[PDB]
């Protein structure tokens, strides 16, 4: 149920993808869903999807008091960036 | 106002436009003109052929003039 | 050290000539002027003022580029656009607009 | 429409080995050579019992700051008996010794020491002692495409503070350049 | 100790 | 082994087949209905014209671009003669050397006789072209014919003596311009050009017609004698007062700014430029604050050191503001200030930032979908446009002007929602209300029938609808418009969105929203970079405002310390524009007085403040710009948005049933740049 109470502290987060391979193995799949569906529970976080030519895929999420923690997602699937985004969720 | 008080100093002198304006128009009888002065070279000022179809002078661009057609 | 830009000079807005274009050239961005409070000519202080846009003139990127890096000053490539070229014709311009609706 | 003889002369005997390029239009004939030949070229003139130059008239650098070999020395010399002229053109890098002609034409220890210092390319025999022209410790060298044309420090003025110092320019009424350029 | 940078920028804005 | 003029990509539309010709010799391929005149420059050798323009329809008016193309008669207009496989072209031929000496003779015969007052003295092409290809000698005596000078408002002023009868001004203001005032009236010798009821020019790209007339007779007003073209240097910058970030390039001289002039760039602005840009100097020379000053308590200035005002603002930052700390980030910043902005507020912990015409609402954030996806040049290849709340006549002028080349090349029907407005292309008029865009996203309004019978059709959202308060509402109607109308399809993404300011696009990229709705309501300690604040007045009585700016008109009488800082023809930023294309600006004059870039004073003032910025160079500034969104790093190349908009509705109720609101007027006096400045001000006193 931590997809609508991780809006504590998680006030920003970033996918960071490419319009290529080694990216939409897992990155395009999970945002696509994944936001859809959370974007619905979370009606105020802001959760931002850049994409340039030739980068790494990765998360980021900006904590309060300004800050950034980073996840490189070059070779994972998305049960890991599920787990990924639960263990960023939750820092305490 | 703003020229002359920008280049010119004195302000005792009348400046260049405050002459200028002094000289009035010449009233010349055709529909065309051209302004040197009185010689072809050693005054300058080349041909300046300007037309005079309207009720107010006409200047010259250099040395400025205002002819002026007299008839109707 | 100092940062340069290498382009190319576009075509003069005024003119349609053509014996300017496509001739890369390196400026070095150099702007510290001031009004010399004596008369009011523009004073300046860089050694750089003027050269790079007065003399340095290259013949092609690759060169501009190699001698930039040879000097050493570190440098930015900018892109160099060209007039895409159309297709035209008087017929076209006497065209045939259709029946009347 | 001057000196055809003595220059088809010349290249019609030479050792073809250590020729580049020539060049026989109307302005100056001109036989590019290697660098790596130049002294042996020189003495083969100046020898010769037909094409004897003799006399060498000038040695000038050229700056072309677009090309790999970038510097380009020159050596004009004439022939007062034949009444001919040529102009042999050696091309020239930064660093590479230069061979000398000192040793030919004595008359070109201060044309090599200029092109030292005006330029920078070097001489490995003898003529290329310290500068001539350029006044003292001088940061650059002042004549190629790079040295701006108000040099990089050139203030130079009295100080009552201690007596006579030289710091950077802050000239006033910068050089304007204009530009008169014409796109047909 | 002022992080050289606000040094430069209190004088001129060309460094 | 020959390159085209200035190099020229060639399109070759069928590759399979194409004609070639022998110009002066060797031959050269060429596509199948090219004119003689671009096969010559496809060979390689230019040929002078006064009346062809590559923009501008052809006309054989001039008679100066003869050559000889053996199998044929002796002359031949180069131009307007279409290409022929085969044909002898010859171009340095005694036939055409003394044609083009004849024609000159000609032009120089009945010309004025004033270059050295006549400005364009230096530039002109009938100058230039009879000091190459013309005489040296002329013979005649008699006299020449003169006509009176015209007045077409303060813009464009004309000495029509030298109206040498090119119908290049006429031909612009007829097809590109889109109002049909200019006109060629009169016969033989005495022939002029001049509307006929001495009635001035109401329309924008006046500037592009004193550009385009290559003699010097209609020439800028506000620049009427005050340099030569050989005087000044030209830096080649971008635009920040529109919003499509056109490319120009700056005239100037020692610290002053003379004039700016468009320079062709064949995916943007092909090669002119709006009206407001081209006079938008005058006044960033004119008025100007150049010292930091803190508001003295009898409610006056004083100027202080940096030292001073950097100690007073940080202290009182971490003096009282808790959670009430806001910024507002300007119209006209570049990336490198905003990001920079963010992360000092961030530091300061109290986070509510946000750009200068962004939506207090969601606003989500999907590049697709508040970027213009088709770029400017493939919207040439349209047929349907559906412009919702959107003038783009007066916001956009160069997309306004390519809607308009579209229309004008084939005819493409245009649909326009919102107010009442004067469109220059056969517009039709669909209503006034968001219900509408419903019934259209529904069955009703025929309209919708056009967009299904469609091929490359466009949805083009302007975006001032991002301050309205329902604009969910209004981009589901479109994405179900756009499912049912199959205009999405993956071989050409046809949804637009418009901008209407140049840091609109990287402020909504850096993610700029403001995460709550009264925020300068509720705040304490405002940071401004930019104006307007609603009538500059939402914030409350007790509340420190800092107004971080350049050439301070508005707002600054609410200020409570202001810092000076340098203008857009000043620095080095970076500036995104509507079809998502990063570009930068170059530096051109100096700084005025002791102003400072805007993320060296945000740098300076954090570490001051204490919690520094872990970057102090324009390197490490676009690092974290690559970390946090990296195109803008990877400026000069549009990188498009492959996602869709799934974004997430939360009004599914109604579009609230309200009028479409005129989002940006006068389009002189918005933009402070130009509304401090000035020639706009009599434009707007005069030209409206
Ligand atoms: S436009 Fe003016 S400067 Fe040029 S030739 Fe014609 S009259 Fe002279
Ligand atoms: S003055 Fe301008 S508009 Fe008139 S004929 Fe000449 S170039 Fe054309
Ligand atoms: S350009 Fe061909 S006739 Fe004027
Ligand atoms: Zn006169």
């Amino acid at each position: 149920a931590w997809r609508g109470q991780l809006s504590k502290n998680i006030k920003e987060l970033r996918f960071l993808m490419c319009q290529s391979s080694s990216a939409s193995a897992s990155a395009r799949a999970f945002v696509e869903k994944n936001y859809k569906e959370l974007k619905t529970l979370n009606p105020k976080l802001p959760i931002l999807i850049r994409e340039c030519s030739g980068v790494e895929p990765q998360l980021w999420a900006r904590y309060d008091l300004g800050v950034e923690k980073a996840i490189k997602l070059e070779g994972l699937s998305e049960a890991q960036i599920s787990k990924a985004l639960e263990d960023l969720a939750k820092a305490g | 106002s703003n020229h002359t008080a920008k280049w010119m100093q004195d302000t005792s002198k009348k400046s260049p436009m405050e002459l200028i304006n002094e000289v009035p128009p010449i009233k010349v009888e055709g529909r065309i003109v051209a302004c040197e002065g009185d010689t072809n070279p050693a005054l300058g000022h080349p041909i300046e052929f300007i037309c005079l179809d309207l009720p107010e002078p006409a200047v010259c661009k250099y040395c400025g003039l205002r002819y002026v057609q007299d008839h109707h | 050290r100092r940062r340069v830009v290498i382009y190319s000079p576009a075509r003069t807005a005024s003119q349609q000539g053509s014996g300017k274009v496509g001739r890369w050239k390196i400026n070095f961005l150099s702007t510290q002027k001031w009004e010399n409070p004596l008369m009011g000519w523009t004073s300046t202080g860089d050694p750089y003022a003027h050269v790079g846009d007065s003399a340095l003139t290259f013949d092609s990127a690759e060169a501009a580029k190699a001698f930039a890096e040879k000097h050493g000053w570190e440098y930015s490539v900018k892109k160099r656009h060209t007039p895409l070229l159309k297709v035209k014709s008087y017929a076209d311009n006497f065209k045939w607009k259709g029946f009347p609706k | 429409m001057d000196n055809q003889s003595i220059f088809k002369y010349s290249w019609e005997t030479l050792p073809k080995k250590w020729v580049k390029k020539m060049e026989r239009s109307e302005h100056g004939n001109r036989f590019d050579t290697k660098t790596d030949y130049l002294f042996q070229l020189l003495c083969f003139l100046k020898l010769h019992t037909y094409t004897r130059v003799q006399v060498l008239i000038d040695i000038c650098g050229v700056d072309y700051p677009s090309r790999k070999r970038r510097f380009e020395v020159v050596y004009n010399l004439l022939s007062t008996r034949y009444n001919s002229r040529i102009r042999v053109q050696t091309s020239a890098d930064e660093v590479t010794r230069i061979s000398s002609v000192v040793s030919l034409f004595p008359s070109a220890g201060w044309w090599e020491r200029e092109v030292w210092d005006m330029f920078g390319v070097s001489s490995i025999n003898h003529p290329d002692l310290r500068r001539i022209l350029t006044d003292y410790g001088f940061e650059g060298h002042p004549l190629r495409k790079d040295f701006p044309l108000s040099g990089y420090v050139e203030v130079r003025y009295d100080d009552p503070e201690k007596r006579v110092v030289s710091e950077p320019i802050e000239m006033t009424q910068e050089f304007r350049y204009f530009d008169f350029a014409s796109p047909w | 100790a002022i992080s050289p940078f606000l040094k430069n920028f209190y004088s001129s804005n060309y460094f | 082994p020959r390159s085209p003029l200035a190099g020229a990509r060639v399109h070759f539309a069928n590759p399979d087949d194409a004609i070639e010709v022998f110009v002066d010799g060797y031959p050269v391929k060429i596509p199948k209905g090219m004119t003689v005149l671009q096969a010559c420059e496809v060979a390689g050798v230019d040929i002078p014209r006064f009346c062809y323009h590559s923009r501008l329809s052809i006309a054989g008016n001039c008679r100066m671009c003869l050559v000889e193309v053996e199998k044929s008669p002796k002359p031949v207009a180069s131009c307007a003669m279409p290409a022929l496989p085969g044909m002898k072209i010859k171009t340095d031929t005694p036939v055409a050397k003394k044609a083009r000496e004849g024609v000159m003779e000609f032009l120089l015969m009945n010309h004025p006789l004033d270059c050295p007052i006549c400005d364009q003295g230096g530039e002109c092409d009938l100058q230039d072209q009879s000091m190459a290809f013309g005489s040296d000698r002329g013979r005649f005596t008699e006299v020449k014919r003169s006509v009176v000078d015209k007045n077409l408002g303060p813009l464009v002023k004309t000495v029509m003596t030298r109206c040498i009868q090119c119908t290049r001004c006429v031909r612009f203001a007829t097809e590109v311009a889109g109002v049909q005032d200019l006109g060629m009236l009169g016969r033989g010798s005495g022939e002029e050009i001049g509307t006929y009821v001495e009635k001035l020019l109401t329309s924008e790209l006046s500037g592009n017609v004193i550009d385009i007339c290559p003699v010097g007779a209609l020439t800028s007003k506000p620049f009427a004698f005050k340099a030569r073209n050989w005087e000044l240097k030209g830096t080649e910058t971008i635009d920040v007062t529109d919003a499509v970030g056109s490319n120009i390039r700056i005239d100037s001289r020692g610290p002053e700014v003379m004039r700016i002039v468009p320079r062709l760039n064949e995916d943007i602005n092909e090669e002119w430029i709006s009206d407001k840009t081209r006079f938008c100097y005058d006044g960033l020379k004119r008025q100007r604050l150049n010292d930091p000053m803190i508001r003295g308590p009898d409610g006056r200035f004083k100027a202080v050191n940096w030292r001073d005002a950097l100690s007073v603002i940080a202290d009182i930052a971490h003096q009282v503001k808790p959670e009430e700390i806001v910024g507002v980030a300007g119209k006209l910043s570049d990336a490198e200030s905003m990001i920079a902005l963010k992360d000092f507020l961030n530091r300061m912990g109290s986070n509510d930032v946000w750009g200068e015409g962004i939506g207090v609402n969601t606003n989500a954030d999907f590049r697709s979908g508040y970027i213009m996806n088709t770029s400017i040049a493939g919207l040439e290849k349209a047929d349907v446009f559906l412009l919702v709340g959107t003038q783009p006549r007066v916001e956009a002028a160069m997309v306004n002007a390519r809607i308009r080349k579209t229309v004008r090349s084939n005819q493409a029907k245009v649909g326009y929602i919102g107010p009442a407005t004067d469109f220059n292309y056969d517009h039709k008029h669909l209503g006034t209300d968001p219900q509408t865009l419903v019934e259209i996203a529904e069955g009703r309004h025929p309209f919708f029938k056009t967009l299904s019978d469609a091929k490359n059709p466009v949805i083009i959202v302007g975006a001032g609808v991002f301050e309205r308060k329902d604009q969910d509402a209004i981009f589901a109607a479109v994405e179900t418009i756009a499912q049912k109308a199959n205009v999405v399809r993956p071989d050409w993404n046809g949804l637009n969105v418009l901008l209407l300011h140049a840091a609109q696009a990287a402020a909504l990229d850096l993610g700029l929203v403001p995460q709550s709705e009264k925020s300068l309501e509720s705040a304490k300690f405002v940071y401004l970079m930019g104006a307007d604040d609603v009538n500059l007045d939402k914030i409350p009585d007790d509340a420190f405002v800092v107004y971080q700016g350049h050439h301070g008109d508005k707002s600054v009488y609410r200020a409570n310390v202001i810092l000076p800082t340098a203008a857009f023809s000043e620095k080095e930023g970076t500036y995104q524009n509507t079809e998502g294309c990063t570009q930068q600006t170059l530096p051109a004059v100096p700084t005025v007085g002791d102003s400072r870039d805007d993320w060296k004073i945000i740098r300076a003032l954090s570490e001051v403040a204490g919690v520094r910025l872990p970057y102090d160079t324009i390197g490490a500034v676009r690092a974290r710009i690559r970390n946090v969104a990296p195109n803008l790093v990877n400026v000069d190349e549009r990188e498009p948005a492959t996602l869709p908009s799934s974004l997430r509705p939360s009004f599914t109720q109604k579009v609230d049933t309200t009028p479409f609101g005129t989002v940006i007027e006068n389009f002189y006096m918005t933009d402070a740049i130009t509304r401090a400045s000035k020639i706009m001000a009599q434009c707007s006193a005069t030209l409206l």
